[PDB]
């Protein structure tokens, strides 16, 4: 699982892969780790597939019962204190890394990263999942803050594609959605139209010369591809 | 035989006097509502009158939202109606957690009528002096369309569907106008513009005043926009002119 959420001027861009894998076997290759809480507030979802699904639909029922009694819109800081309350009083029993990102008219675009420990940190961009450790040095070099909506979509799709190329846990589709003052626009690009893959990376075309022919010199001349020559 | 009327005890003619005295708390504020469903929408009109000019007129209301597809008006004792909204919001939410789907309107009316029956059978509890009118649109079966629904629960617990209902002071003259109007046309074939004229004229024939557009508030549910919302005041004025025509 590689999940991330990046803020721009208008709102936020949620990004995630699509694969639940029982250790080493792909149980599902079209998962949806972008969970709707309210219309403009979603959450990314990593870790245990059952422990985080039960939290996401328990928060989303407190959060819709709140919205009816208030009669107004729900702030993102409200939804991020319902995950922190539940991920802290269950922190020894669940495995839950949650990234809460959304839009409210008061504060604009907000990103909250709630790790497995149960803390809450408000950010500009957040990373999560087992594939997130590849993306710290990728965002230190290639990420500049203050992009547009069209640039954050193509960046976060290029960000996830570098993550599941090296990670074995992550893979599949790339599901992204933007949350701002307009309608929430979702987009799912496949594997075969992904912006990066190592199989078509032109520097991994040459095989590593392991299987040397039996020869008279120490001059390395590539692999042995035939029984005759 | 000493009291006969002070707690929930059967009278010797077989009645409950604390039920019959809670019906009179509905007509005691002197207000009135009329609900009606057309072919493709539901309407609820109600008298929204503030006697004091020093009162903020967008705080006192009878139209509430239970779930994002069910609205209600509470006609009777006004703090009792706010109590049954909070009960119905708990039942619609605990239905959502336990069963995963949104609550049907006919089922939310039944589970609120079971709450009213308990309060008139245990001796200590007071009945709610308010008539609820839960309106919404249900998902029809075998075709997938939506369908207009009106459901009303008494203080005793008498739930039931309706084509057009009325509650409050002079609710008998409001029923009599709607049945007189029912003899000519067929109300499940009318449009939203045509059915809005009847529910506002039924509110006129009982009060005899031909009220202003700020002296009512109207909420509606439509097959295109299934969420409960209240109308703007500018759309009430386009209806009150047509009733005078
Ligand atoms: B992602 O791989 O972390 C994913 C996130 C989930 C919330 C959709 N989790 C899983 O794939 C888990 C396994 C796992 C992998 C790595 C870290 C933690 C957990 N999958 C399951 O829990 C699972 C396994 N078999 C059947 C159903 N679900």
């Amino acid at each position: 699982t590689t999940i991330l959420a990046v803020s721009y001027n208008g709102g936020v861009v949620l990004a995630a892969d699509s694969r639940t894998s029982s250790g080493t076997y792909v149980v599902n290759r079209a998962s949806n780790k972008l969970t709707k809480l309210t219309k403009k507030i979603y959450c990314c979802r990593s870790g245990s597939a059952a422990d985080t699904q039960a939290l996401a639909e328990r928060v989303s029922n407190y959060l819709g019962s709140y919205q009816t009694d208030i009669g107004a819109g729900v702030n993102v800081a409200t939804a991020a204190n319902l995950f922190q309350k539940m991920c802290y009083m269950n922190r020894w029993n669940i495995s839950a890394g949650i990234i809460v990102a959304g839009y409210d008219p008061i504060n604009g675009g907000s990103v909250y990263s709630i790790p497995s420990g149960g803390s809450c940190v408000k950010l500009d961009y957040a990373l999560g999942g087992s594939g997130s450790i590849f993306l710290y040095s990728f965002f230190d070099a290639n990420y500049k803050p203050g992009m547009s909506k069209s640039e954050c979509v193509a960046f976060c799709q290029r960000a996830v594609a570098h993550a599941y190329s090296r990670d074995g846990s992550s893979g599949g589709l790339i599901r992204t959605i933007t949350l701002d003052a307009d309608e929430p626009e979702d987009q799912t690009i496949p594997w075969n139209r992904s912006p990066y893959c190592m199989e078509k990376d032109p520097k991994y075309v040459t095989q590593a010369t392991q299987n040397q022919p039996f020869s008279s010199s120490a001059k390395i001349t590539g692999n042995r591809m035939s029984s005759t020559g | 035989a000493g009291f006969d009327k002070y707690i929930t005890v059967f009278s010797p003619e077989g009645s409950l006097y604390q039920v019959e005295y809670a019906f009179k708390a509905v007509t005691y504020p002197g207000l009135l509502t009329v609900a009606i469903r057309c072919k493709d929408a539901v309407l609820v009109v109600t008298q929204h009158l503030i006697p004091d000019r020093l009162m903020r007129p967008d705080s006192v209301t009878a139209l509430y939202e239970v779930t994002p597809n069910i609205g209600c008006c509470m006609t009777g004792r006004a703090p009792d109606g706010r109590a049954l909204v909070q009960r119905a919001r708990e039942e619609a939410s605990d239905y959502q957690y336990r069963y995963g789907v949104e609550i049907p309107i006919a089922v939310l009316a039944k589970r609120m009528g079971d709450k009213a029956q308990v309060r008139t059978q245990q001796a200590g509890l007071r009945p709610m002096g308010v008539v609820s009118t839960f309106i919404g649109m249900d998902q029809s079966d075998q075709d997938g369309s939506l369908k207009p629904q009106i459901y009303t629960v008494d203080p005793a617990g008498w739930t039931g569907g309706h084509i057009a209902c009325a509650a409050g002071k002079k609710q008998v003259e409001a029923m009599a106008f709607l049945e007189k109007r029912q003899k000519s046309t067929e109300l499940d074939a009318l449009t939203q513009k045509e059915a809005a004229m009847i529910a506002l004229a039924a509110l006129q024939s009982a009060i005899g005043t031909a009220v202003k557009a700020k002296e009512v508030e109207v909420g509606r549910c439509t097959a295109a926009n299934p969420a409960f919302q209240r109308v703007p005041n500018s759309e009430v004025e386009e209806w009150l002119t047509a009733v005078a025509e």
